[PDB]
């Protein structure tokens, strides 16, 4: 479960980085 | 206390978290490929981290990795 | 179930997606040079190519310890192409064809990890 | 709310600092005022108690799971009362248990003689599926 | 034979010592109460410090 | 923008918390009889429809708090006291200090709301599979919306002073 | 390095809770105290965790009483006997001080601790968790225990 | 914190050493208190015959 949480957090962070990069 | 299949999964997850934090800090705090390895190593060994991520997409990696090393160490002990 | 190779296929999906943005940002840089300051267009290209080659080096290293040699064969020719560029360090029409294949190769192999991972998790 | 009466403690940095304090990893920022330091210390005490209790409970769970013993011998089955053991309703086993003058088997016979559930099955296949 | 052998309960079966109960909020609330009390005390002392600084 | 998102939130948090403490559909235990705050109405209890009041009778201090449910109610009393403090933005305006008085009550109700559950769960247990009904999750929204209204009421006070 | 009466308290609180300290002492005579306090809090937290793990692992429930001469001094558990029989007559004419105190407590006791039948006595024993005790014959006591 | 590369290696290896030592000390101390608490004195004749 902690590995799934790690993978989900990494994916969400990548998505947030994409959103913040496309925001500019 | 931990199977050999977990020790091989921790190292690649440690590097995997480190390389992602470097990629997050690249699209935009230095957090290079060297400082990210040091911050992740200081966070896994329960030591005091030198710096913290500034962006939100970088803070998510830090908080998630902090929960990872907390569960793993508590399970090992 | 839960194997070391199944976890290696999970980290690839998060990492290969970042390699997609690199080859996409590459065709944008080549498109700007085709329309036409010139130093910023190429110096940035030198800064982006290094992580793209180093991240793929982990794909050939993670599967090596994961005993998934059937997938390694799909990534060895990609790493061999990086050795040619590393050794030697018009051109616009050549580099354009050398970048469109990257987007297609980094995407077709991306769907493999999206399916080969399922072939091990639910197969418990 | 406390550290913004009218510093670097906004609404985004406060969540990060509290998350770092809960994970016992620490952050570069720290409360500068007095009530903020009180909040930080109380949260530190809470998360320390929580983490210590969780580690202790996990260790206890693992130790209890590792200290298990399956029923192997008849002496272990006679002492253990959680599992009810029965035999055929009319067979050689019941006749042997009724005439067994052994302390290991006598207690088992007296246990199987008085029981609210069904401790005797007519067909061996019915006992198997039971 | 007539008192201990014809017993209804066994010491071995009763002493299971397996499957311990998971920890619930029934005994952990002592720290949540202290956390809420400390938060309230901190808010109160912050308000008092602000009132003293304003005067 | 933020000046209007607070008055609509106070009436969407007080009017929503008073409902969670009114209807008795918080806990579902087993016949299957749904539970509540002050009284439980039984079902499948040898009768078609029965609804009787629970009888609770230095651990006596926890029983009276569970019976006299003041903490899940005190949060609703502070939500209306803070709902009229932000309503004082039109009448007697240019004060720049009454908005801060609402940011304290909006968060003091959240501290008394999380407490009202700790005294409710510790007394509930003090096998039998029990679940939480839809009426119990409404009280949870009375705490999340109590923090968003506590960050939006103080942020205005900072902008007014700056 | 300031390390006032407030900053020192904050640093000690951050060091006791295993959190990251804000600053470190500059002088040697402060670094000694810092390291000693770090070792102390480490040992204390380790011992606390070890004891809490030893608690939830195995349980050792002890009885609140061990004899009749002990419950006659605490007087916290209301113990009752039979209404009319051998036990009541024995506790009535008792020359020893312990049983005399037990009898003079059971006499003026509200509510009535005396029970008519032994069935109601064992029922009250099973009902009351830790506030009742019955005084019957050892044979019948062992028989009820084995039932 | 070490700024160089080889200096960070010294801190990293030392961090792994103190982590194993502290975790082993806490785990061993928990075993000492648990075994000590899980003791049973000889009371009945059946316990004396087995022991
Ligand atoms: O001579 C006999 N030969 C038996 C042979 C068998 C077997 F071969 F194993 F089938 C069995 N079973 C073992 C377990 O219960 C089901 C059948 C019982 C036998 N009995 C006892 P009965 O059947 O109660 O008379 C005899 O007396
Ligand atoms: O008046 C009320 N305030 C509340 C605050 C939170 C919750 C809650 C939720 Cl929303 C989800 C899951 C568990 C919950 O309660 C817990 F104690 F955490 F178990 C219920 C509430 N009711
Ligand atoms: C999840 C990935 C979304 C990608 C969206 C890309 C949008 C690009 C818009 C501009 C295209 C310009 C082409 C010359
Ligand atoms: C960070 C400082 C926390 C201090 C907590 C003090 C708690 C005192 C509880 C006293 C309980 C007494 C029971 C007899
Ligand atoms: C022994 C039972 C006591 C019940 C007390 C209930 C008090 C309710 C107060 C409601 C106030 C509403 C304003
Ligand atoms: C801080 C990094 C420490 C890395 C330690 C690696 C130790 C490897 C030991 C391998 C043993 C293999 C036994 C079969
Ligand atoms: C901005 C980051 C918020 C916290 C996200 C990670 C928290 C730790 C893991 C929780 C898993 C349920
Ligand atoms: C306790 C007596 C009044 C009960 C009122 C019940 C109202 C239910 C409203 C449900 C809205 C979803
Ligand atoms: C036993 C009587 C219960 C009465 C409950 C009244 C609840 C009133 C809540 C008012 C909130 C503003
Ligand atoms: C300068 C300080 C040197 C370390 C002194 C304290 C070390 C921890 C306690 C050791 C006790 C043997
Ligand atoms: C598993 C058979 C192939 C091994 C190749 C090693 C390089
Ligand atoms: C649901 C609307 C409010 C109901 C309660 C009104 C006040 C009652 C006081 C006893
Ligand atoms: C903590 C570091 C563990 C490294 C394990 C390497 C494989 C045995
Ligand atoms: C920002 C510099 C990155 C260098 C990567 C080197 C990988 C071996
Ligand atoms: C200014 C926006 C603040 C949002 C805070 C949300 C807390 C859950
Ligand atoms: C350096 C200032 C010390 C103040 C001490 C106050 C004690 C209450
Ligand atoms: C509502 C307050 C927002 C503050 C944002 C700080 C980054
Ligand atoms: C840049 C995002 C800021 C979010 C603040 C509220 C969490």
């Amino acid at each position: 479960g902690v590995f799934y949480i790690l993978i989900g957090g990494l994916g969400l962070a990548m998505l947030v980085a994409l959103i913040e990069f496309c925001y500019k | 206390p931990l199977a050999y299949e977990i020790w091989m999964c921790i190292v690649f997850a440690y590097i995997g978290v480190s390389v992602v934090l470097f990629l997050v800090s690249r699209f935009s705090n230095e957090f290079g490929i060297f400082n990210s390895l040091w911050f992740s190593l200081g966070a896994f060994m329960r030591q005091g981290c030198d710096i913290s991520p500034r962006s939100l997409s970088g803070r998510i990696v830090g908080g998630v990795w902090w929960f990872f090393t907390l569960i793993i160490i508590s399970s090992y002990t | 179930a839960f194997t070391f190779a199944a976890f290696c296929y999970m980290l690839t999906l998060v990492l290969c997606a970042s390699l997609i943005f690199f080859v996409i940002w590459h065709i944008i840089a080549f498109d700007e040079l085709r329309t036409d300051n010139i130093e910023r267009i190429c110096c940035l290209l030198r800064k982006l190519v290094v992580p793209e080659y180093s991240i793929h080096g982990l794909f050939c290293l993670m599967f090596l310890c994961a005993a998934e040699w059937v997938t390694l064969g799909l990534n060895i020719p990609l790493l061999f192409y990086h050795l040619w560029r590393y050794f030697h360090r018009d051109i616009l029409n050549y580099c354009q064809k050398e970048s469109w294949c990257k987007l297609a190769f980094y995407l077709l192999s991306f769907f493999y990890y999206l399916y080969s991972m399922v072939y091990t998790l639910v197969s418990f | 709310l406390v550290s913004r009466f009218s510093n670097e403690f906004g609404i985004f940095n406060s969540l990060w600092f509290s998350l770092g304090a809960f994970m016992q990893q620490g952050c570069d920022i720290s409360p500068r005022s007095l009530s903020g330091r009180i909040v930080g210390g109380v949260w530190w005490f809470f998360t320390l108690i929580i983490i210590s209790s969780y580690t202790a409970n996990l260790a206890a769970f693992l130790t209890v799971e590792r200290m298990v013993s399956p029923i192997e011998s008849a002496e272990d089955l006679a002492k253990q009362t959680e599992i009810a053991y029965g035999t055929l309703e009319a067979g050689s086993t019941k006749e042997f248990f009724r005439r067994s003058k052994i302390a290991v088997f006598e207690k088992m016979w007296t246990y199987m003689k008085s029981a609210e559930p069904s401790v005797f099955v007519r067909t061996t296949e019915e006992g198997m599926i039971r | 034979k007539w008192w201990y052998d014809k017993g209804e309960c066994g010491s071995g079966g009763g002493d299971s010592k397996e499957k311990t109960s998971a920890l619930s909020l029934s005994n952990v609330a002592g720290v949540f109460y202290i956390l809420v009390g400390g938060l309230g005390l901190a808010m109160l002392v912050a308000l008092i410090e602000f009132c003293y600084k304003s005067r | 923008v933020q000046v209007l998102l607070t008055t609509i939130g106070a009436f969407s948090a007080f009017g929503l918390m008073t409902i969670a403490i009114s209807t008795d559909y918080w806990l579902y235990t087993r016949g299957l009889t749904h539970s509540g705050l002050w009284r439980i109405c039984c079902l499948e209890g040898l009768k078609r429809g029965v609804c009787v009041k629970i009888n609770h009778f230095a651990e006596y201090l926890l029983r009276v708090v569970r019976a006299s449910s003041i903490f899940p109610i005190l949060s609703a009393i502070l939500l209306l006291l803070g709902g009229v403090c932000v309503a004082a933005s039109r009448v007697y305006k240019s004060k720049r200090n009454i908005i801060l008085g609402a940011g304290i009550l909006f968060v003091a109700a959240g501290l008394s709301n999380i407490i009202g559950v700790i005294v409710y769960i510790s007394a509930n247990a003090g096998k039998n599979h029990y679940s939480y009904g839809w009426s119990f999750y409404f009280g949870g929204l009375s705490f999340i919306l109590a923090e968003v209204i506590g960050v939006l009421a103080v942020n205005i006070y900072i902008e007014r002073s700056r | 390095n300031e390390f006032g009466i407030f900053n020192s308290l904050w640093f000690s609180l951050g060091a006791f809770m295993r959190q990251g300290c804000d600053i470190s002492p500059r002088s040697l005579s402060g670094r000694i105290v810092g390291g000693v306090w770090w070792f102390f809090t480490l040992i204390i937290i380790s011992s606390y965790t070890a004891n809490l793990a030893a608690f939830l692992t195995v349980e050792r429930m002890v009885s609140p009483i061990e004899s009749a001469e002990d419950l006659s001094k605490q007087t916290e558990i209301a113990y009752g006997t039979l209404d009319s029989g051998s036990t009541k007559e024995f506790f009535r004419r008792s020359k020893i001080a312990v049983f005399d105190k037990m009898w003079t407590y059971m006499r003026s006791a509200e509510p009535s601790v005396f029970v008519r039948t032994t069935a109601e006595g064992v029922a009250r024993v099973r009902k009351s968790k830790g506030k009742y005790a019955y005084l019957l014959e050892s044979t019948m006591n062992e028989y009820i225990e084995q039932r």
